[PDB]
RNA sequence: UCCUUUUGUGCGGCCUCGA
């Protein structure tokens, strides 16, 4: 009994192992025309839970690792006056993002996840580098690490004037500019993940 | 390293439901909050917010009649049992015929293999079981009457022995709480019980 | 994490004999392990003959750099790979090239190195009290059974079969 | 084997009743699957079944 | 806010003479400003001050 | 921690490494230590600032 | 150590229950609520003697609520450690922070700072154990140790022992 | 004082706070004053003179902490209100798949049982989310067919025929409190399906 | 839960240090005192109980309540399942273990006759019942050894503890 | 897709009502 029970341990204790190598084994997206590892510039929008109060924030982070310009929707993201200040926001000078990733509590992320892909699509916004021309991307973000992000002291520490959801958005921008480094910032946190 | 993981229909509806597309499936059986009534349809919401569906012929049982309306209110919650998913739009239909909703028990496909399963043991246990749900309580009636004695028959009997031909002795009867048998004393060590029947019973100690 | 690996051994520089020793034991436990590979490795190769002894030198060959040279498991994988993979020359002139180890596997070859001096220990302890038992004639059985040992469990049987059937003089050394 | 305490709570809900009546499991199949091994040693340690 | 109704105030928060009214219902409307909460972790329109 | 005292000591030095050889040369880390992380730390190189 | 002990309790009975099999109600109520508890105060009761023969006395009706209170007096075997005690005990289970014995109900635990060096701890041993030159000490192995400490609990007691002391250890 | 003779023990001695050093025997109980371990009780093990080591209570584990921050309370009753983000008999999300109801809190850590049952011991930080589901989610239906709702006592037919109060709902599974099961204070979790409502 | 039938013991101001649970000082507080009462007031004696007494008085009165309820018609299992309550189930299990475990009289007239050595004694006439209990639970073989485990009989050295060990240790079953 | 709601001051002074 023992024999086995030492065998399955070593079984399961590489089938886990495995299973993380999975998980953290991934590299920053790759902006087209730039080659392979090469850090990309991150728009990253969320609501929060979906209800009718939550307001829509975003966090803008570029190749360095900076954030820039943090704002804040103050109308119904399914109206026509958050359409135009997000036209607004993406086509500014100062403001070049290569991917948008969008991530949310619940089912009403898929309603602005579409809202801002018909935008992207049908306002035909382009990657801006400052020729061919590609259109940003719009993806679903995986949102382990940002959950434990948005409640650590170092992220209270580092952003004190800013609210959980903003830091909810920099750990997503952060988790695609580095998943590895974002694993990692878990510490003792990262052995209570689904591995 | 390895590109970045795009998540596909899958994984974008665990993200954001928390339900794999294992435990959330054609067949399983869930309880949804009933959102609209209709003639021909029914719209539901389940406990994740996955707006489910139910048309006409899945409310209603074959030899119902009445319209859907009289049946279900806005409001209540049922059981239903899951006809298909769509893991892209978030969208489910549901059935709540009793042929779906109950008798789809054994939702695991468990290796019952008669050299790899104990099958005699695992029926003498499920059959006790049911012999354990097959209890009951039961407890004595006591009824007020200046000839009634909580007594059995040979009890009456020997009571009314002490007594003359005529006097009669009332005692519960072992039927049940809806009878009751009446003993007089027919002749000397000769005794009549007759079984009365009750109706219209107020309470099982009533009259 | 070497250091922190061998924190808990009392001694870990082994004398010739018991290095040559955890080598060849070290070396019969990924041959039990990795069964199904060598089978692989065998129908699949049948042109090539002796790979299971290819398979025993690189073994004895990774022990060596990790007890001896203790280099960790990425330095191995990425600086010493060719002693990790075997590689000829077909009839038709093809090179190939045969995976022998994998990381995974080095991470067992250094599991195994750790495990193997709980054994080492007993069996010296088992030496020992049999040393202080000092038969006049050595034991068939004893040393039949102490020479093939390989797990703990079969020391435990000789310590027991020890302190049955010389109890007498377990008792006068100290039931 | 079922004890008491497993004749009772091992119910269908529980990760325990994939093996509530198991045998003629060979060992060297085990390996194979290390999980249900472990769950079947975890049962046994919660003193529900007995591993023979 | 309180329980009654506030359908019967106008625009400047005062009702109108021929107006009926029962008990509780509100005749003046009157509100004092307060130092908003962390509610600016976003609240579009619906964020009390 | 022998990072934070790698850190540490880069940071006394003067917070730049110029060289992996500096790992030995400047008793920063022992020959086996070293032997072991020179090919899996690295130092970006620009041609235009060495032009030796 | 077992004692024995004149104990009390209050029983309050609905007027529901109100029938001529009350005082036997009453009984099996006091039987399910006394059998096996754990009281910090007294330790841990483990049977009522004459436990089918106990006085109830007259219960008094609660004014305002209807229900009846009975006062019932019993006599119980009783068993609680003390501070300072060496009792036997088995071993339940092994870690590298120490073991973990079961006198009867009560679950003792010694740590490795109670425990002489020479018991050096063996993972690799199966099943895993404390072991000595001359002494080893698994699960399932008579141990004799000296309760040095008890924490009390609501409806239960935690007690630490230690085996550093002579006429101690593997028994 | 105490000592060896009778005469003396009953003699009482004002003594100035600045020449008095506290004494901290094997085996008592004590709570920390002050420092990073401050709250925590336990029963002392080792006197190193200066430093004492003691077995704690929460943590369950040896703690060094200098005699300057001890005070000999025999009792714990730790308070946990102000702490944390999670009050007791909270429905915490643990992970991606993974739910449980916190059982006891404590300082720096809580306890979780999981709908499998399973008794976790985690760090606030490392739990995932607080589930803050809606009135209308949080109903089930037993096996007859009627609606249970938080706050409904109920009693199952199957198994060991338990019974207890509605504390949560989480899919088909029930938590429900009862005063008999005192070991995890009374949560244990069945499905809606195992019981019929009174 | 329960209440014992000693009372009172309201707010004082002096405060003594024979209020310590401690077996080695022979200190078991009010509740464990060596004069009690019982539900007649009149004076009771603490009543200590061994492990053969105690084994012999749970075996009796668990047989007496399974008779009783059975309608007056020795497996310790189906005994520990006649009792209610699987808390209390696991508890009387625990119980018999322990007790089969370390049983130094399993019959009645070994325990009778240890009880009437232990009782009747003249050297035993001062003994505390809780020392008379450890001696014939704890089965020790020595006069040095029973003084280290129990620090109160070193104060009695007027007692022939050699030769009651040494008929303890005959009048147990090898 | 939308619907969604909750509570009250304190301290004095004066004038009255029924005995």
């Amino acid at each position: 009994k023992e024999s086995i029970r030492r065998d399955c341990e070593r079984v399961l204790y590489f089938q886990v192992k495995n299973s993380f190598t999975k998980k953290i084994d991934q590299a920053p997206y790759q902006p087209p025309t730039y080659a392979k590892g090469t850090i990309p510039r991150v728009l990253t929008l969320s609501f929060g839970e979906g209800n009718r109060g939550d307001a829509v924030l975003g966090v803008f982070m570029d190749d360095s690792g900076d954030v820039k310009s943090q704002i804040k929707f103050d109308e119904d993201f399914q109206s026509r006056d958050f359409s135009d200040s997000l036209t607004r926001y993406i086509k500014s000078n100062n403001i070049n993002p290569d991917i948008i990733g969008i991530s949310g509590f619940n089912i009403h992320t898929k309603k602005l996840f579409d809202k801002v892909n018909e935008l992207v699509n049908e306002e035909r916004l382009t990657i801006e580098y400052d020729s061919d021309k590609h259109l940003i991307r719009v993806i679903y973000v995986n949102d382990e690490t940002a959950r434990l992000y948005q409640h650590s002291s170092k992220s209270s520490a580092e952003y004190p004037n800013r609210p959980q959801l903003a830091k909810y958005c920099i750990g997503l921008a952060k988790y695609i500019q580095s998943p590895l480094l974002e694993y990692l910032a878990l510490d003792e946190s990262m052995y209570s993940l689904h591995i | 390293r390895r590109d970045f993981h795009i998540l596909n229909e899958a994984e974008i509806f665990q993200l954001l439901t928390r339900e794999t597309v294992d435990s959330f499936r054609k067949g399983m059986v869930i309880p949804v909050y009933v959102r609209k009534v209709e003639s021909s349809y029914m719209s539901v919401s389940t406990q994740s917010l996955i707006a489910g569906n139910i048309q006409r012929q899945d409310i209603l049982e074959p030899n119902d009649r009445r319209d859907p309306r009289e049946v279900y209110s806005v409001g209540q919650t049922v059981r239903a049992c899951i006809l298909d998913v769509d893991y892209y739009n978030f969208k489910c239909q549901l059935s709540l015929l009793r042929q779906f909703t109950e008798n789809q028990v054994a939702g695991l496909n468990v290796n019952r293999n008669p050299k790899f399963w104990d099958i005699e043991s695992e029926n003498r246990d499920r059959q006790e079981e049911i012999d354990k749900q097959r209890e009951e309580s039961r407890e004595s009636r006591v009824i007020k009457h200046p000839f009634f004695h909580n007594m059995k028959s040979k009890e009456a009997e020997d009571y009314l022995a002490a007594r003359p031909v005529g006097d009669v002795v009332i005692r519960p009867s072992s039927k049940g709480s809806n009878h009751i048998t009446i003993s007089w004393k027919v002749a000397p060590q000769l005794y009549q019980h007759i079984d009365v029947l009750e109706e219209n019973k107020d309470d099982a100690n009533a009259i | 994490r070497f250091q922190a690996y061998r924190k808990s051994i009392k001694n870990y520089k082994l004398s010739d004999v018991d290095y040559s020793n955890e080598r060849d034991w070290i070396v019969e436990q990924l041959k039990l392990e990795k069964r199904d590979f060598l089978q692989h490795l065998t129908q699949a190769h049948s042109s090539v003959a002796h790979l299971e002894e290819k398979f025993e030198a690189s073994v004895k060959k990774i022990v060596d750099f990790i007890a001896i040279e203790s280099f960790e498991v990425p330095f191995i994988w990425n600086h010493r790979r060719d002693y990790a993979l075997h590689t000829y020359n077909d009839d038709s002139n093809n090179t190939i090239i045969v995976k022998l180890l994998n990381e995974d596997d080095l991470w067992r070859i250094v599991q195994l190195d750790l495990d193997y001096h709980s054994i080492h220990d007993k069996k010296a302890a088992l030496s020992s009290i049999y040393k202080q038992l000092d038969l006049d004639v050595v034991d068939p059985t004893y040393e039949e059974f102490f020479g093939s040992a390989r797990t703990l469990s079969e020391l435990q049987d000789i310590d027991d079969y020890l302190t049955f059937n010389y109890s007498s003089q377990v008792k006068n050394l100290t039931s | 084997e079922l004890t008491e305490r497993g004749k009772l709570q091992i119910e269908p809900e529980s990760p325990y009743f994939d093996f509530k009546y198991a045998k003629n499991r060979p060992i060297s199949a085990l390996t194979a699957t290390p999980d249900l091994y472990l769950r079947m040693i975890q049962a046994e340690n919660d003193g529900l079944v007995n591993i023979k | 806010l309180k329980h009654g109704t506030y359908e019967k105030l106008d625009e400047d928060g005062l009702i109108a003479p021929g107006v009926r009214v029962s008990g509780d219902d509100i005749i003046i409307g009157k509100t004092t400003p307060i130092p908003p909460d962390t509610e600016e972790l976003g609240q579009r329109t619906k964020y009390h001050t | 921690r022998k990072a934070a005292g790698l850190i540490q000591s880069i940071q006394r030095i003067g917070s730049n490494l110029v060289n992996r050889a500096h790992l030995i040369t400047e008793q920063l880390t022992s020959k086996t230590v070293f032997l072991n992380m020179a090919s899996f730390v690295y130092i970006v190189f620009d041609p235009d600032v060495e032009r030796n | 150590m077992f004692f024995l002990k004149d104990l009390s309790l209050i029983l309050t009975l609905h007027p529901s229950y109100f029938g001529p099999q009350m005082n036997q109600y009453l009984r099996e109520k006091l039987l399910t609520d006394v059998e096996g508890t754990c009281t910090g105060q007294f330790g841990y009761i483990v049977t009522v003697l004459d436990g089918m023969n106990i006085d109830v006395g007259k219960g008094r009706i609660i004014p305002g609520s209807g229900s009846a209170e009975f006062e019932v007096k019993y006599r119980a075997v009783v068993w609680k450690p003390f501070k300072g005690e060496v009792v036997d005990a088995i071993v339940s289970n092994v870690s590298p922070i120490g073991f973990f014995a079961d006198v009867g109900p009560l679950n003792v635990f010694v740590s490795t700072r109670l425990i002489p060096d020479n018991l050096v701890y063996n993972p690799s041993n199966s099943p895993p154990a404390y072991m000595s030159n001359d002494e080893l000490i698994t699960k399932g192995s008579k141990v004799r140790l000296k309760v040095v400490g008890t924490r009390t609990d609501v409806n239960e007691i935690y007690a630490i022992g230690s085996i550093k002391e002579d006429f101690l250890g593997a028994i | 004082l105490h000592s060896d003779d009778d005469t003396i023990n009953s003699e009482t001695v004002e003594i100035p706070t600045s020449d008095l050093r506290k004494i901290f025997n094997v085996g008592d109980h004590v709570r920390v004053i002050h420092g990073k371990h401050t709250d925590d009780t336990g029963l002392i093990v080792e006197v190193n003179g200066d430093k004492v080591e003691f077995i704690s209570n929460q943590t369950k584990r040896t703690v060094i902490v200098f005699s300057n921050y001890l005070i000999k309370s025999t009792d714990s009753t730790v308070s946990i209100n102000e702490s944390g983000r999670f009050e007791l008999h909270d429905l915490v999300q643990v992970n991606s798949d993974l739910v449980g109801i916190v059982i006891r809190a404590q300082k720096d850590s809580f306890d979780v049982l999981c709908s499998d049952g399973k008794l976790l011991s985690l760090p606030p930080v490392s739990i995932y989310s607080k589930l803050n589901l809606n009135p209308n989610q949080q109903i089930a239906i037993d096996s007859n067919g009627v609606e249970v709702k938080v706050g409904d006592t109920v009693r199952e037919f199957t198994g060991e025929r338990r019974q207890g109060t509605i504390l949560h709902v989480y899919r088909n599974f029930l938590f429900l409190r009862s005063r008999e099961i005192v070991e995890n204070q009374g949560v244990f979790v069945t499905s809606s399906n195992r019981v019929k409502t009174i | 839960v329960s209440t014992s039938t000693v009372g009172a013991r309201r707010r004082r101001a002096k405060q003594q240090v024979d209020d310590e649970e401690n077996a080695t000082l022979l200190r078991l507080g009010p509740e464990f005192a060596l004069k009690q009462y019982d539900h007649d007031g009149n004076e009771h004696d603490l009543i200590a109980l061994s492990l053969s007494e105690s084994r012999l008085l749970i075996r009796e009165a668990l047989k007496a309540r399974s008779r009783a309820r059975n309608g007056g018609v020795i497996d310790d299992d189906e005994l520990a399942k006649v009792t209610s309550g699987a808390v209390a189930n696991g508890v009387v299990k625990k119980t018999l273990d322990y007790l089969n475990t370390f049983a130094r009289f399993k019959d009645e007239e070994t325990c009778t006759a240890v009880d009437q050595l232990l009782h009747n004694s003249s050297d035993c006439s001062v003994l505390h019942p809780f020392e008379i209990a450890q001696l014939s639970s704890l089965g020790c073989e020595d006069v040095d050894e029973a003084i280290t485990l129990i620090p109160s009989l070193a104060a009695k050295k007027e007692v022939n503890l050699q030769r009651i060990l040494d008929e303890l240790n005959r009048l147990e079953d090898p």
